[PDB]
């Protein structure tokens, strides 16, 4: 009945998607193909055919064709519908203009059609899940191009996006500040709720809590795979207090332009050191509010919380959830904004998280995913805007962007909009 | 898709190119007869980036070999991996250039450039999606400096949007191998700064140091030097040919490495480089590879980065590695040497990680650095050029071929402006 | 009881016929001969003899004798009656005048006699199926000559023709505009309904949907073979809601001079990518209205529909057909002309389409063939008339036509008639 | 059915024809003794197009060999595939023409033409359905230029409706092989423009380039050139002899290739043509065949199409191919070179695809192009003709045989008008 269309943009989204759909297939008994061996709630993500083959309800789009070409040769070659996997001629080359104005224009009409063929095949449309990179290229331009196209064809339908936000210190591209601001300016008015994660933050978690000194990108993706499973577990499984994707919009977004929650997942524990842990509900709930466990390298205590969604899983008792949240509300260090006395949205599900073979997480009994909107993220935007200001003041790389469909003015408009958003975060955080 | 077409020039380009195609053919399993006998199927998936296919499994490089003398290519075709090339691609004249830029560009190569273009267009038009042109030459010679820049102008005027990357051998400061180097270099550079996207400046003297110091080689031939140049040319075009955790297209590098249009001169590097006896005393891990990548003694250009600042940097890794290590090392380098990196660029490193390493190596890395210290190279050439030009040292050989003294003054002014621009952006904000 | 006389003119018709009669023989258990192995509805296309040999009810006529000479040496040499295969001395040489005035006059009296010997052998005559090329030669002159002869000998009997309409860009002859207009002028008043197909349009379909980069003419013909089987499936097989060839005339032709429907066939899908498709009735019905699946390279949305015939096959439920058409009627992009509130004629048949061994189409369960009359085809006529106007203005090739029985005036009369028809299409498309 | 009767003339026609009948006999399995030993039965089905049958499986070509000297045919009958011809078809005189058009047309050939016609009518009357006459000759000689045009006029007056196609060797611009070429060419052309349907202009100089450049042949005899001419003559008459996905009769080409009555001069071509060493570096597919077909370096006529515009074009393919590729390539050529194609013809390409390729080749193609650039050829001859005629350079040899100076002026005027007409239709609409 319910449905979720997954759009995976760029190398990040495509590689994150590989982990998501390896988990979903495992959460439903699927056999790396559309086949199920000789397992009934899959309908939210998997379309079914008379052959016994289940087809993921996802669209893989990339202007580059090396990452997707690896899927077609991978173990999941025979899972996805071949026309879902869309590849272009030449990548965006870390340039927002190429992704949005020159190359995106030649693929957007193709991905949008395949989305259409999926939207009309659903008994009822619930929302879109967008996976993309914030660093730039396809993830910055194509997404903002696609987001604007979905906003008109589908209007009020929910649009949730999972963004790999740039890390404070770590960086892999030189023009991230240009791409980060340009995409944000064109996605504020077309996105409902953007869940942020940082590679650096997960890198800390992967060694600080999981005992691994050599995290690859596969490890980070498998951690992100768990989060999305938890977010969509209510649709996929039964529970005591369920939550729907359209509930996040109102619960977490007090104002239309402030829709950037952080992310967390408490029981990120090594298998060996799990033998010495009780892993009770009150303790994991407290771990969510520690700076040491955030998946975005932004310290919550530098700001004030504005909304929180606690999505429990597995063996959980709602009485314990009530107690743990009550104590957390008591702590003075954990500060909520005054104009939000009602601070928590709670969701409980009966399905324990499943562990991917060859993975790193322990076989936990119960888990909680926390989605918190905080004013602390205002610091990250200010830091990002400073980096953009340094480069733009010198016109460090402008000639690349101006010469591929964009214009000089858009740099000024994008930055001032980010200034307004940073101002808005300040007004929200002050009272009387 | 994203095909690259290789252009040669002069004796330097033809000798370097012949080694590049031996290395490339090695990592793709291509025999000297053209047949494929590789083991991994991955090396065959993207083989179209450099090779064209034919009946019977024969693969033909998309290479154009040109010189004003056929002695060099006759060596190329007679040597190993010489029969691989398509015979029609050997475009050559009879009378060579006497190491003078004027003859190669205006008189001797002018009448032969059209023959080359007719092969370039035929090669390019066979590409499903043309990525760019790859030129190997030398700025100190006559064919490479003169004709190579003539081709560059012709192709740029015919394929304005495509990326054109040049791997040019630059005259060394210590000792010269051609008395008229300042004229060839200055005139050739006057063309490069306007008609190419990314030039990889290298000089033999630096490669002599690497063989002497690092590799501890006592009989370094030009084959050994050309292998070093080949490895870096293979490195910058591995994402196009193999998958990785994080890809970097040629245009991906140019965007991240070229802040301003004219500052597109790079000094490459490579790692690991160890002698045969010192291999058993090394860990061969990411932390040390990143350590010698930024070592000024391991760079293939004379100019030392310590004398200036890095505008930008790229680190194209190869082999399966921990992404956490790579980012931590690049950040570690960034923190320690914060004085060496320009400050109005918040992040000065572009990273990439290919999954397949070069044959016989578990790990590898290619370094590309756009540094203001390169201004020393051009300033040194300016000093030599103005010295000779001050009293018409050798002009009559150039003006007699069709050039004019005005062009000499314009070339020097343009090079001085570029040196000024590199110096200007070496100062911090305000 | 029912009957259909198939006349195949020219190289196109003869080669298209080879595919049609390879399909019919397969749809009836026939064994490449008139024999049926040790299968009862064939009577509509096959005459029967006491020997157990079934004789196709078709006439192959060509002024050239190379294509038909290949049939006599082919696998179906012993299927057709030798006197059905009529061959001439010398072809029409891409000249309409030769086919209509000089060479046709020497064969028309021979083909018409064999038609007579078939018409009187039928328990009841239903109509004629004409296969021919629009490019020119025999297909342009001989057909218009034959069409006028059938119009008088048989009067009101239905005359349906399948034309290989010239493609917009692709072309194989230099004088197509002369032949196309000349034949059209002499066939408007003698033809009931002309189904159009373009080689270019099927070329797009054969690679865009069937995964083949090397379509031969055999591939296109096999696609056309399916369409004619669907059109005549109601006569040949049982169904829930049957349709007869005489019904198309009234359902699709609002006005006597506007009788040029397009053609479509939805489930044109590769065997491999069919495993990832549900192929339900609503989706295939929607595919018919996409420009990406038309068999004529004319975009429907450039104009307004005027009539549509949906001929379903195989496992189809009329309730689903009702729903799918209802939704399509709802879509605003799919615009029907106002004066035709009743827009659809529907036909349902129980026989699934059969796949030719060595073919490219998948073993589909249900299929739909759509025959739509649209004002968009007015653009094609205007484009064709422009090409004719350019050549004729210079008298580019007139001397060939004038010197072989035709006259200068006929060029003017033919073109002005096409101008009137183009005017008529405009009047029909406007209201109040 | 659709029989073709072959007429020779002069030494050029007899030498070309002898090679044409060796090629045709090869693809039909006909031994030099006349017996048939082919494998495929298809080559025997339409063998009547050129051959007549006799007892014992002997097949006799429908060829008429004529020259004013018997030295040439005595070589023909003595050489291979010479005993094939019917002895009665060797019609010849004793005193040859001294390379003068007047003698061959008015004096020497006039008294011998009747003997030839008596053989032509006998050959033609044996045809179930006569398609047309095929004449091979040269415009620079005396027999071919004079007698060949005399035959053309005689047959056209006797078979007005049949198609007559001439494969005429045209004098080259670079170097001549007969001092009186302008007189023979101008007078011969004065007849062709009025009494033939489609003339295939070729010149030896162009075939010399093809052998030197493409085939890389170092010892090109006239046998090699004649083989090239044979291949194109076989190509244009393959639909009559073999089946295909799309057929093209001789009249089918003439209708599509001749817009106006007098513009019927074509410049043929052929593909693939590759050297023995460059065969292993080629894909041998439709995209490349179509690429070199339109290459000006691969055409058998001196005039370059780049100097004018194509009125029309024909591409008779051979071998089993994808019809989609063929149409896409022809459209691709049409789009790129839209300046080279006349605009008042919306489509300038006529396509055909035969199923059977020439022996030893999987694919082949024959190009026929009616181009306004041919006006250069006639204009060049006009310049030479008027130069000699201005001061009675050699007239006495012509006027003494029965000609008159008025005919010389008329021939020049007619050729100039044809050049004017070709130029006139090179301009766009209005
Ligand atoms: N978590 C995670 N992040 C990734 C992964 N791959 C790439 N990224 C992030 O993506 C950011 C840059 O955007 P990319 O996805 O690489 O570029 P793109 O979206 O493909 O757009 P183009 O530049 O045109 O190729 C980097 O800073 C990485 O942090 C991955 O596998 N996992
Ligand atoms: N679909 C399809 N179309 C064909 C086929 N063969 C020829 N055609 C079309 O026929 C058009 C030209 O008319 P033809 O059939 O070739 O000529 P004709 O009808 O034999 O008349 P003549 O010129 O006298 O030979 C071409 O433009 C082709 O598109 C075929 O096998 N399949
Ligand atoms: N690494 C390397 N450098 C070369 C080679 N041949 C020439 N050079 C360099 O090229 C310069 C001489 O110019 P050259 O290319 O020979 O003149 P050209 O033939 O007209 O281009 C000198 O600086 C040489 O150091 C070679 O085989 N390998
Ligand atoms: N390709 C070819 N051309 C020839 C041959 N013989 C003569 N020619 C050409 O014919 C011209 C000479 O005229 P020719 O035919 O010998 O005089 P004719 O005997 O009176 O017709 C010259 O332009 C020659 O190039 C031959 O065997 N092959
Ligand atoms: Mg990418
Ligand atoms: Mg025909």
């Amino acid at each position: 009945m319910r449905e979720c269309i997954s759009v995976h943009i760029g190398q990040a989204g495509v590689q994150m998607g590989n982990a998501c759909w390896e988990l979903y297939c495992l959460e439903h008994g699927i056999q790396q193909d559309g086949i199920i061996p000789d397992d009934s709630s899959f309908g939210t993500f998997f379309s079914e055919t008379g052959s016994g083959k289940h087809v993921p309800r996802a669209v893989f789009v990339d202007l580059e064709q090396t990452v997707i070409g690896e899927i077609r040769t991978g173990h999941y070659r025979s899972l996805f519908h071949p026309e879902q996997l869309i590849t272009g001629k030449e990548d965006a080359a870390n340039n927002y203009a190429r992704g949005h104005y020159t190359i995106g224009k030649e693929i957007v009409d193709s991905v949008l059609d395949r989305v259409r063929k999926m939207a009309d095949q659903c008994s009822g449309l619930q929302g879109f899940l967008i996976f993309h990179s914030f660093g730039g290229g396809t993830g910055s331009g194509f997404t903002s191009l696609l987001m604007e196209r979905l906003s008109v064809d589908y209007g009020k339908k929910s649009k949730l996006e999972f963004s790999v936000y740039p890390a404070p210190q770590i960086s892999t591209a030189v023009v991230e500040p240009y791409n980060s601001i340009l995409t944000t300016h064109t996605t504020l008015e077309h996105s409902d709720c953007a869940f942020m994660v940082d590679n650096e933050a997960i890198y800390d978690i992967c060694n600080r809590n999981l005992d691994i000194e050599r995290p690859t990108y596969t490890n980070l993706n498998r951690l992100i795979g768990q989060i999305v499973s938890s977010i969509t577990a209510s649709l996929r499984f039964d529970g005591a207090l369920n939550v729907d994707l359209t509930e996040f919009q109102t619960n977490l977004v007090p104002y239309p332009r402030i829709h950037f929650p952080l992310v967390t997942y408490s029981p990120i524990i090594s298998a060996e050191k799990a033998y010495h842990e009780q892993l009770s509900v009150p303790e994991i709930t407290n771990a969510c509010f520690e700076y040491s466990n955030q998946m975005v390298k932004c310290d919550p205590r530098r700001g004030k919380y504005m909304a929180c969604c606690l999505l429990y899983r597995g063996d959980v008792v709602p009485k314990d959830v009530n107690a743990a949240i009550a104590t957390i509300k008591t702590r003075k260090s954990i500060q909520f904004v005054d104009w939000c006395p009602t601070g928590f949205k709670v969701g409980i599900n009966y399905q324990p998280p499943t562990a991917v073979p060859g993975g790193d997480l322990a076989k936990v009994q119960r888990a909680v995913c926390m989605l918190s909107n905080t004013t602390a993220i205002a610091e990250a935007w200010a830091r990002l805007d400073h980096k953009f200001d340094l480069m733009y003041s010198k016109r460090a790389f402008v000639h690349w962007y101006v010469g591929e469909g964009m214009e000089e003015g858009e740099f000024s408009e994008a930055r001032e909009d980010m200034a307004a958003l940073e101002k808005d975060y300040e007004e929200v955080g002050t009272e009387s | 898709m994203r095909e690259i077409v290789h252009l040669q020039a002069g004796q330097c380009g033809n000798q370097i190119g012949a080694k590049f195609w031996e290395v490339i053919s090695d990592e793709h399993g291509i025999d000297p007869t053209g047949a494929y006998h590789g083991d991994s199927d991955l090396q065959l998936e993207r083989i179209n980036v450099y090779y064209n296919e034919a009946t019977g499994g024969k693969y033909v490089p998309r290479a154009v070999l040109v010189d004003l003398e056929p002695g060099t290519m006759d060596s190329v075709r007679s040597g190993p991996f010489g029969q691989i090339f398509r015979p029609d691609n050997f475009v050559f004249g009879q009378s060579g250039a006497g190491n003078n830029w004027a003859k190669g560009h205006y008189t001797e190569g002018a009448e032969l450039v059209d023959s080359v273009l007719d092969v370039v267009r035929k090669e390019a038009e066979s590409c499903d999606c043309l990525q760019g042109f790859q030129l190997t030459h030398s700025l100190g010679g006559g064919t490479g400096s003169g004709m190579g820049t003539l081709l560059i102008s012709k192709i740029r005027e015919e394929y304005p949007d495509r990326i054109m990357n040049t791997f040019s051998v630059v005259p060394s400061p210590k000792v010269s191998d051609t008395v008229v180097e300042p004229y060839n270099a200055t005139l050739s550079v006057h063309q490069l700064v306007e008609n190419t996207d990314e030039t990889y400046c290298i000089d033999n003297e630096a490669l002599y140091d690497i063989c002497f110091r690092t590799l501890k080689l006592t009989t370094p031939t030009y084959g050994d030097l050309n292998h070093l140049v080949s490895a870096t040319m293979s490195g910058v075009t591995t994402c196009l040919r193999f998958p990785g955790q994080l890809n970097a297209d040629l245009r991906k590098l140019a965007v991240n490495m070229v802040p301003f249009p004219r500052l597109h001169f790079f000094m490459p590097g490579f790692a690991p480089l160890t002698s045969r006896g010192s291999q058993q005393y090394r860990a061969l891990t990411v932390p040390e590879l990143t350590q010698q990548m930024f070592d000024a003694k391991n760079m293939m250009a004379a100019c030392d980065p310590r004398h200036g600042r890095y505008l930008t940097v790229a680190a194209i890794f190869r082999g399966r590695m921990s992404m956490k290590e790579v980012d931590e090392q690049m950040l570690n380098v960034q923190n320690k040497n914060s004085s060496y990196f320009v400050e109005w660029i918040p992040n000065n490193v572009k990273t990439a990680v290919c999954d397949i390493p070069p044959r016989g190596l578990k790990m590898s890395a290619t370094f590309i650095g756009n540094s203001t210290a390169i201004q020393e190279l051009f300033k040194r050439i300016s000093e030599q050029f103005t010295a000779m030009f001050r009293r018409k040292a050798f002009l009559h050989w150039y003006t007699g071929e069709g050039m004019d003294e005005m062009e000499f003054t314009e070339a020097e002014s343009n090079m001085n402006d570029l040196v000024s621009e590199y110096q200007q952006y070496q100062d911090a904000t305000a």
